[PDB]
């Protein structure tokens, strides 16, 4: 029970799911065809939550693939794990969003949304009990910006109780791959702050850093760039899919963490990370997995916890392990970094211990962090917005789609409303 | 499913297209007979039999250069209903290409567009290879673009053009062409492209080891640019940038649509060694002033927007360090209020050769191009100060004040880049 | 079991029939000797021995062109009791074909009909290949059709005729032929057919790559039309439309029976490639004004009814999308109170060649043809304003007021299409 429906969008977020469902394939023994080959019977006991068991020894990914041009759908279906999906669910347009938020939200967003909302309805009717919806997209492109954000407001009109999480990549701090990355951020900020229950936020540059600092890689591909988020997403629900000594799921992570509904923008953390040969010369145990999390460099969002204040801390472990080896490590590290936290929460460290490791190393941990460090990135992004707005450039596209300045201004004000509230609890102690 | 047709106007555009479709057939393995021993709908269409035809329309008012295609090696490739000829040329008279002769065969060429637009469904851009030198390549260019915004309006219209040279200038009334054509291509073209002949020579002389170039070799440089702009549609890279995005990326204000093309690395055969051509090495050579194909010094203004279309073998993190260098310099500087000034595009296809590892096309919408108009305004004033050659345009039905109406129109064009340059 | 006989009147109809039965023998594999090394009773009948004869009657008042069949290559095909000759021609005099000479050998030709009507039992239509140019092809035409409605009355009578050209006009009294023949062919013919010589030339010149056509090649175009009208009787398609239905489909009011034929695609041998000829591609070329064989612009009126006879390789759903395009346009427009204006006919037989995949015959009963009568009424007024050439028709026994009685008869004909055009 408590099955989960998967929605994709954009062009970056599809290739992540093109790697993420490969992760879920070997976390359940799923072949590239769709059949079953696992040996551990703990997989089949909760197989239903990410897969419909179709007729005749089949398993299909309960996932909704959405694009606006036939290129990326062709690349998925031709490469690995493309025939595993259902051909009914390759629901995609023909135009391409043109790297415009307004094309993905107003003109071309209204076309394909009806084809999606039946498929959302067909899966939600077919599911016995529904847990929540998940979305993987961009905040820099066109299809990831407008099309995904247009869906979630229609879903909040449908379901009040169902949770919602977007693994949305933050627009980049210093490198500028997108020319109009403020215009794909700020118009996407307003949709995320209203009706997204929890929201995952990953910087681009730290993902380049973690693939270069700890691992010391020379030619990092997107098969190894985007792979770290694929293990990250699996560690969020790894206590759902298998029993544990202390289980967890998506509702336990929500109500523990989010202190007020406008403050729900989180940061990940994963451990352990080695090189190809520099992997045994380290005591890869709980205290090494302890101190690998809490440093500044492990955060996939490029932010310094020293230049900010936390609010809550979640931690999800994998593999069999003891407890006082964990618990004292999950207690003492709050005291060495004592002033970095905030006063008004006793024991803000949420612990979660599954009993199944990844297919690989013996123990693993997934960190879910929340701090006031992220608002300092938005002041750059609000500066990046206003630098392209104090001359009022790039308006005739949105004017051609039809939009006043006030929709730009209030969303920038609502971006500043995020500024006025993460600073508010940071100023408090 | 996605298409992009091409039109060739004037004699200079045809010899560009003779080398362009020479290259495209070598890309997808097409013979000159339209034969090959997947997704290439952008430049081709399939017959009932296994033959492919180009989406090209060749117009000319003189019958000379089209017979060079109708009798040349690339003869069997073209539909004979595409090959359109006139009888009497405009003959370096813009008023003849705009009023006299071009008004007659305008019906045939526009009718061939909708005959191509049947099988097209993802119509994403137009290609008009027109020069500003000849009268046919300019006079027909204004008459052609007026009907298409009446025809489509929303669809993309791109012009890979040839800029008239400030020193090595062949004809006489070439200053008269540019001021008259300004009102059309600023009110119809979504993104025009300037290429000067003059910067190509030293690239041929120094960087290509042949001091005395041929016009067959001048077309080879631009033909590599046009392919790598289409490198996202015709193939699959990890970051495919389609032609709808470029006119939305590179244009901060809808009048400013004049970038410049820059192909790099440009090496010779003997200099293929003594180098390694890494992704950080070659992009600094892109911003070198003597490697671009427009006679404009980039350190005489500021960059409004920049684009980089990679192909061959490219890792983005290796390019991420390369772009981080160029922002952290001082002689290279941007328009300051545009801090996000890069558009990156990667294709995993090698740059093909016409009889290396990677290649870069750089598209930089900058303020360095605005001095080239002032060098051509200085040519146009004195030839109009004498009222020279008025009796040919008025001799072919043109208002004298239509020069004067377009005279102030360049001043409103020139004050745009001056206004954007300051903060 | 189903039959359709053919009659050829005048010199111009015989040379049509020389290429028609040339084509029919190549259809069913018949030699010129009536020999072949199933259901074809429409145009043939079997002897006691294994020989087949055509159901054709060749009449002429001059003995010239029938000797070209009696001595030609197609000599042994014809029954010598069918080959009927006269002695003195009408010689471009309608009163001679209607009163003088044609009254004598009228007994023989009508007697040959019932000799053919013995073996016929499914008599479904008549074919009268008559021109309006020559006097024999017009004067005998009026005398022939009067007896047949007395003979049969209920049976179908079709006339694949030749319209006199508004500019390229050979004889002098060709305006005198049309007004006099109007009362017969509007009161006997179930559905007449107009074909102009003039539109055939540019089809030969441009679309067939031969600027200088021959009358042997002019007949090849109409002979393909006549076959594909009979493509449902002589063969089996999924939607066979027999000749009883056309006169019931295409006729909203029993006076309006003047459609026009349109064969498509018309290509050359070298232009057989550079195309694919899909069922949506070629039907837009049908409504092109320069592809029809009647000098009438179809965008000068409205369509009352349209018919489409397909052959070759056709899927109806693929044609269903093609017909949906033509209703969803604006320059092509119908008579509005007839919203069901298509008749589709599919045969799974390829269009045979005379020394491609599919072919379309378009039959469009429209209001664009009504201007052609007014172009010919303007010719007839001035030649009758002088009372010119009255002493030949009155010189061969004709009333002067019989011109005047038929003069207002065209006005009642012309006001029909004007009345149907408005709502
Ligand atoms: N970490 C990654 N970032 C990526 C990847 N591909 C693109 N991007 C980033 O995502 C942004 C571009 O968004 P998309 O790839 O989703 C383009 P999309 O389909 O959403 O819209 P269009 O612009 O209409 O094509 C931009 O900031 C890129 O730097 C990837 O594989 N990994
Ligand atoms: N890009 C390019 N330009 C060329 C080439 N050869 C000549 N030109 C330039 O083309 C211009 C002349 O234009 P044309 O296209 O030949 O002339 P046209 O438009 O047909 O008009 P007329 O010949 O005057 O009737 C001059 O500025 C030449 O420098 C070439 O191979 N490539
Ligand atoms: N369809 C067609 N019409 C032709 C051909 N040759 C001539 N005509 C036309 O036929 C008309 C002349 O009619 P004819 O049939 O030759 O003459 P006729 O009816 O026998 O009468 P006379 O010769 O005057 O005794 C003119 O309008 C010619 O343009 C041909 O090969 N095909
Ligand atoms: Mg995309
Ligand atoms: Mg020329
Ligand atoms: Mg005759």
């Amino acid at each position: 029970m408590r099955e989960i429906v998967h929605i994709q969008a954009g062009q970056c977020g599809n290739q992540i799911g093109a790697k993420f469902w490969e992760v879920i394939s070997d976390e359940h023994g799923i072949d590239p065809t769709g059949s079953y080959h696992g040996d551990s019977d703990l997989q089949l006991e909760r197989i239903n939550v990410y897969y419909n068991e179709a007729a005749g020894n089949k398993y299909v990914p309960r996932a909704i693939l959405v694009d606006l041009e036939p290129g990326t759908m062709d690349s998925v279906r031709s490469g690995p794990f493309g025939q595993i999906f259902r051909p009914d669910n390759f629901v995609f347009g023909q135009s391409g969003a043109g790297n415009n938020w307004a094309k993905g939200h107003y003109t071309e967003g209204a076309e394909l949304v009806d084809s999606v909302l039946d498929v959302v309805r067909k899966e939600s009717e077919s599911c016995d009990c529904l847990q929540g919806f998940q979305l993987t997209h961009s905040l820099g492109g066109g299809t990831g910006s407008g099309m995904g954000t247009l869906l979630i407001s229609k879903i909040r009109e449908e379901y009040p109780d169902r949770i919602m999480n977007t693994f949305s990549v933050v627009p980049s701090p210093k490198v500028s791959d997108t020319v109009v990355e403020p215009y794909n951020a700020t118009l996407s900020v307003h949709q995320l702050v209203e009706n997204t229950d929890e929201t995952y936020c990953i910087d681009n540059e730290a993902l380049y850093d973690i693939c270069f600092r700890t691992l010391k890689l020379t030619t990092p591909t997107y098969g190894d760039l985007n792979h770290l988020v694929s293990a990250t997403m699996s560690g969020v629900t790894t206590c759902l899919r298998f029993p544990g000594q202390l289980n967890a799921d998506l509702r336990k992570l929500a109500v523990n963490m989010v202190p007020f509904p406008r403050l729900h923008f989180f940061m990940p953390g994963f451990a352990p990370l080695t090189s190809r040969g520099s992997q045994q010369y380290r005591a890869l145990t709980v205290p090494e997995l302890t101190q690998q999390m809490f440093d500044a460099k492990n955060m996939m969002a490029a932010c310094d916890p020293r230049h900010g204040r936390y609010l809550t801390v979640a931690a999800v472990f994998r593999g069999r392990m003891s407890m006082k080896e964990v618990d004292e490590q999950m207690l003492n590290v709050q005291n060495k970094n004592s002033s970095y936290f905030v006063e008004w929460i006793p024991n803000n460290v949420k612990t979660a211990v599954c009993d199944i490791p990844p297919r690989g190393l013996k123990m693993s941990a997934t960190f879910i962090g929340n701090s006031t460090a992220i608002q300092e990135l938005f002041k750059r992004i609000s500066e990046q917005f206003t630098a392209m707005f104090r001359r009022k450039a790039f308006l005739h596209w949105y004017t051609g789609e039809g939009m006043d300045e006030m929709e730009f201004t209030e969303a920038e004000s609502n971006m500043n409303d995020l500024v006025s509230e993460y600073q508010q609890y940071q100023d408090a102690t | 499913m996605r298409e992009c047709i091409s039109i060739h106007v004037g004699q200079a555009g045809v010899q560009i297209g003779n080398a362009c479709w020479e290259l495209y057939c070598l890309e997808h393995g097409i013979q000159p007979d339209g034969q090959m021993p997947d997704s290439f709908n952008t430049f081709f269409s399939e017959t009932g039999a296994g033959k492919h035809v180009p989406r090209a329309v060749f117009v000319d008012l003189e019958p000379t250069v089209i017979d060079e295609v109708r009798t040349g090696t690339y003869r069997q490739l073209f539909h004979p209903e595409q090959l359109i000829t006139g009888k009497e040329d405009a003959a370096n008279n813009y008023a003849r290409g705009h009023y006299t002769i071009g008004k007659e065969i305008i019906d045939l060429v526009l009718d061939r567009i909708r005959k191509l637009a049947d099988q097209c469904t993802g119509l994403q851009g137009f290609l008009v290879f027109h020069s500003f030198g000849g009268g046919t390549g300019s006079g027909f260019t204004s008459l052609l673009m007026e009907r298409l915004s009446v025809d489509y309006g929303k669809k993309s219209k791109l012009e890979f053009s040839i800029y008239p040279a400030p020193q090595v200038s062949t004809a006489v009334v070439e200053p008269y062409n540019s001021i008259l054509t300004t009102h059309t291509t600023l009110e119809h073209s979504d993104c025009a492209f300037m290429v000067d002949n003059e910067a190509i020579y030293d690239i041929c002389r120094r960087n290509l080891d042949i001091e005395r170039p041929t016009y067959t070799n001048l077309n080879r440089l631009i033909s590599q640019i046009v392919s790598s702009i289409t490198a996202s549609l015709r193939f699959d890279g990890a970051l495919n940038v389609d032609l709808t995005e470029f006119q939305t990326n590179l244009v901060p204000y809808p009048r400013i649509h004049f970038p410049l093309a820059t192909y790099a690395p440009v090496i010779s055969a003997e200099k293929a060694y003594h180098e390694q051509l890494s992704v950080a090495e070659i992009t600094n050579a892109c911003f070198e002033p003597a490697n671009q194909m427009v006679k404009c010094d980039p350190r005489h203004g500021k960059y409004m927007a920049c684009c980089l279309l990679y192909r061959g073998d490219v890792v983005p993190k290796d390019v991420n360090a390369a772009i981080a260098t160029i922002k952290t310099k001082r002689s290279i500087q941007f328009v300051d209020w545009c801090p996000t000034g890069f558009k990156v595009g990667i294709n995993y296809q090698p740059p093909t050769v016409v009889p290396v590892q990677r290649a870069v096309c750089m598209l930089s919408n900058t303020t360095a191009i605005a001095e080239a108009w002032a060098r051509l305004d200085h040519k146009f004033d004195l030839m109009y100060a004498k009222r020279a050659f008025v009796h040919w345009y008025v001799g072919e039905g043109m208002e004298e004040g239509e020069f004067s109406e377009a005279r102030e129109d360049m001043a409103a064009l020139e004050k745009d880049y001056e206004e954007v340059g300051v903060d």
